[PDB]
RNA sequence: AUUUGACCUCAAAUCAGGUAGGACUACGCGCUGAACUCAAUAAGCGCAGGAAAAGAAAAUAACCAUGAUUCCCUCAGUAACGGUGAAGCGGGAAAAGCUCAAAUUUGAAAUCUGGCAACAUUUCUUUUGUUGUCCGAGUUGUAAUUUCAA
RNA sequence: AUUGGAUAUGCCAUAUAAAGCGCUUUCGAAGAGUCGAGUUGUUUGCAGCUCUAAAUGGGUGGUCAUCUAA
């Protein structure tokens, strides 16, 4: 099944490369440690190692 | 825009039309209900008594009526309103003793009377509060004799001490606290 | 004194002790809530930036940890109170 | 009328009928609440309702 | 009651399993449809306390508004305008992202006798209370217009009034 | 390509079984073995609630022999709903708790694991909700508990305790510690 | 192997029963909004009713304290802002209070829509219900008790 | 011909119950991307965005007084 979604996934973005291309979404002391500080967040934990490609797209797009 | 008042003397008619149906309606009972004596809450105007909105649940408790048959039987009862002085609560308190005293209930049912109602109730009558109950004003002060102790006491020259004792009182709080 | 003008200025009249009103009591902690408010402490765990104040304070490093603690709630109140109860953790974990 | 009265005995004490056999007041009138419905009472106000209900009073003059 | 428990733990948004949970939930109502059925309440604990009774006549459904008026409002309008039988009784925030803001809507059926007989909801069938939240009678709709109590919270200065005697 | 329902339906289990899963979660998706679950349900079974026909069955043998002649024994049966199982736990009367492992709002069940260890009742994640809504004549049940049983059921239901504390308890005891999923 | 039964999700039906649209717009509630303070106006858009909205204080006050909302006189053309422009108090018109979530009925889902059959009742053969039975909803919480005035 | 509410009168109901009041030897659960802060926009109020609370706590007014939001 896993194989299966790749594999699906991949065929996507083969199509989408040239038929669903269309995308052009327009029509008319403080130092380190303190960057370190507001480096966690709620989007600092949300690790991505090793996602899928077809979970990876939409969080990179979206989130 | 302009709003122009054509319509006052029909205002007043069917106002006066309104309180005669609602007189209809309820003819039993007095058409107003039992008010509070209440004192202005400012400088300008605590030396006068109006009426509340209602009874509050220590007048309510005090007298002995609950505050579940309180509305039943006709008063208005506040829940936000609270007595700070004794003055203020046998004044309500005897208002709503008057009030009770006056008052006749009709038995449900018409059985016969349960605890508290009235045996004799065919000299129903609808009568405004104000006559039976007639708030007051504040009593004014009559002639009393001359003080001796007040005769000697001088007047304002206290209202300039405790004055620059309270524009002051700062200035004193520090210098204790500051050498303590 | 009876007087207009006064730190006790006003008439003066026997004063009646209000009873009690429920609304007066709300912010107080109940015990069952206050056991509710440790079993989710403890399968929730802390955020991000509570994080980052124990690594401060174990560093020792207070006056930051408060600085950096206000500029993430808003007011210095908000800061002391979320610095008592994270030291209040602190001996707890230790 | 002898078609419309014969239906209205054939459908008589059912809980649907057709639309011509049912009442045309007003769209608003179908739609709003029956009273039974608006009649419809909590138990805890129907006990309020028993024990304290608005009694009959008089003031004497 | 578990319901003190699930309100505690909304309180904390940052923690570590509400995290997870909210990333995996708003990625799953992603590839879902912008208005969708939800057959039961995300959070029932905030249902409840807004007013969902879990019987025949609520409706839950779910919206994705993109950020960038209030979106709480806009949410109720749109899933009023969606579902034209249904009055909406209230709505709540329970999933973001960087883009999208994820919203649960709490909805009425009037016409269901579950809901007619009811006497603690018999107010909503009242023709009063048709489209709600594009008139601004909802709790986010009464916020977002400012009526409130207290000095912080037109048409009495425009007019001149010219009485009978004067 | 397949209908987008079904594809979501896959997507999601790959995601979950994908993901760094915090221990809060990840203490869930281990669950009770085989046959210690089926000698639970074997003794569930015995104490399944009386079923509407029962009860009215029940009620109207005790109303007849009132209206005619005439108070019944102490009922034995699992206690279900969660409201009602989150009360047995902060009372402590609770003997032995079973928690669905796929309830589909997960934090309606995060917290009980937490709560059994701190009143010290012995707890056990179960396989699907389904089993325990047809042993409580439902369609769902998210959390069962397990409170009083006979006298000649006390010595297996110990028997029990202790087999789901060495495969639950004395076994694993580090996925509520440890970050699952990834 | 694989057959059998559950739960979850999602579909399809000229399935059973319902509901939304459009029109009027003087008054009512919102969104939006110019130009010559103009004006939160006109225009545009959405949505109701016989009234709408607001409404039972996360309210005023600094008093011997007031006590839901709305409207009128007054405050007052004052405070305030840089011509704009209140509100508290006071006097009246009218008055009415309440309902949920948050706690176990655990000796018993006591709750509810729908199907079927009778019994009824009607502004009405056109309306609205009652009981019994079945299925379903529902323990991811429907009933009763509680809403801080407690 | 309708009704709206009461009065007299008849019949059913089922109270083995429910409710009000005085005491506590008791506990008293109370609404979160919400309050709040910074920033931009509209006429304190509202909205967008960064960030994000507490449980005698929070809001409002000059330690006190008054309210108990989401």
């Amino acid at each position: 099944l896993e194989a299966d979604l790749d594999s699906m996934y991949s065929d996507y973005t083969k199509r989408k490369a040239e038929s669903d291309v269309k995308y052009r979404v327009k029509k008319a002391r403080k130092s380190k440690a303190d960057l370190i500080d507001e480096g966690y967040n709620r989007w600092s934990f949300q690790s991505k190692e090793g996602l899928p490609d077809w979970f990876l797209d939409e969080e990179t797009t979206v989130n | 825009y302009v709003k122009t008042w054509f319509n006052q003397p029909g205002r007043k008619l069917r106002r006066r039309q309104a309180r005669q149906t609602k007189a209809a309606k309820i003819a039993p009972r007095p058409v107003e209900a039992i008010r509070p004596a209440v004192k202005p809450p400012t400088i300008r105007y605590n030396m006068k008594v109006r009426a509340g909105r209602g009874f509050t649940l220590e007048e309510l408790k005090a007298a002995g009526v609950s505050r579940r048959v309180a509305s039943t039987i006709g008063i208005p009862v506040d829940h936000r309103r609270r007595n700070r002085s004794e003055e203020s609560l046998q004044r309500n308190v005897e208002r709503i003793k008057v009030y009770l005293a006056h008052l006749i209930v009709f038995p449900r049912k018409a059985g016969q009377p349960k605890k508290g109602d009235a045996t004799d109730v065919s000299g129903a009558e609808q009568t405004d509060v104000a006559a039976v109950l007639p708030i007051t004003q504040e009593a004014v002060e009559e002639a009393k004799p001359i003080t001796e102790e007040a005769k000697n006491f001088n007047a304002f020259s206290t209202l300039s001490n405790e004055r620059a004792y309270a524009r002051y009182a700062g200035a004193r709080a520090a210098f204790q606290k500051k050498r303590a | 004194p009876g007087l207009v003008v006064g730190l006790n200025k006003g008439k003066t009249l026997t004063k009646r002790q209000l009873p009690e009103r429920p609304s007066r009591r709300k912010g107080h902690l109940s015990k069952r809530t206050a056991f509710v408010r440790s079993i989710v402490r403890e399968v929730a765990g802390f955020a991000p930036y509570e994080r980052r104040v124990m690594e401060l304070i174990r560093n020792s490093q207070d006056k930051r940890a408060r600085k950096l603690a206000k500029k993430r709630l808003g007011t210095l109140k908000r800061a002391k109170g979320k610095i008592e109860e994270l030291t209040s953790v602190i001996q707890s974990s230790r | 009328e002898s078609n419309r009265l014969a239906a209205r005995e054939a459908y008589k004490n059912k809980k649907y009928i057709p639309l011509d056999l049912r009442q045309k007041k007003t769209r608003a009138i179908r739609r709003a609440l029956t009273p039974y419905e608006q009649s419809r009472k909590t138990l805890k106000q129907i006990k309020k309702e028993r024990y304290f209900p608005l009694r009959k009073y008089a003031l004497k003059a | 009651g578990a319901y003190k428990y699930l309100e505690e733990l909304a309180k904390k948004k940052q923690s570590d399993v509400n995290l997870f949970l909210s990333r995996v939930r708003a990625w799953e109502y992603r590839q879902m449809n912008v208005i969708h059925r939800a057959s039961r309440p995300s959070r029932p604990d905030k249902a409840r306390r807004l007013g969902y009774k879990a019987k025949q006549g609520y409706v839950i459904y779910r919206i994705r508004v993109r950020r960038g008026r209030s979106a709480r409002c806009t949410a109720e309008e749109r899933v009023g305008r969606y579902c034209s039988n249904l009055r909406v009784l209230n709505s709540y925030w329970v999933n973001q992202d960087a883009t999208y803001k994820f919203f649960e809507v709490i909805l009425v059926d009037p016409s269901h006798k579950a809901i007619r007989r009811d006497p603690r909801i018999n107010w909503i069938v009242n023709p009063v209370h048709k489209h709600r939240e594009s008139r601004g009678l909802t709790s986010i709709g009464k916020k977002s217009r400012g009526i409130g109590k207290g000095h912080r919270f037109w048409l009495r200065h425009n007019t001149l009034s010219l009485r009978r005697y004067r | 390509k397949w209908p987008e329902y079904i594809r979501l339906q896959r997507r999601r289990k790959i995601l979950n079984l994908r993901l760094k899963v915090p221990p809060a979660i990840a203490q869930f998706q281990k669950t009770l073995d085989k046959n210690t679950a089926t000698q639970v349900f074997k003794l569930l079974n015995k104490y399944r609630p009386e079923t509407a026909a029962e009860k009215k069955q029940r009620l109207v043998a005790e109303a007849e022999a009132v209206a005619n002649g005439k108070v019944s024994k102490k009922p034995y049966n699992v206690k279900y709903g969660l409201n009602h199982v989150v009360a047995l736990i902060e009372a402590k009367k609770a003997k032995l708790v079973l928690i669905a492992s796929d309830v589909d709002p997960i934090e309606l069940v995060v917290f009980l694991p937490a709560l059994c260890k701190k009143m010290g009742v012995p707890y056990a994640i179960v396989k699907n909700k389904a089993r325990l809504g047809t042993v409580i004549h439902q369609k769902t049940a998210a959390v069962l508990a397990v409170t009083e049983v006979r006298e000649e059921d006390k010595n297996e239901l110990a028997s029990i305790v202790s087999a789901v504390d060495a495969n639950f308890s004395a076994k694993y005891d580090e996925s509520r510690r440890k970050w699952g999923g990834g």
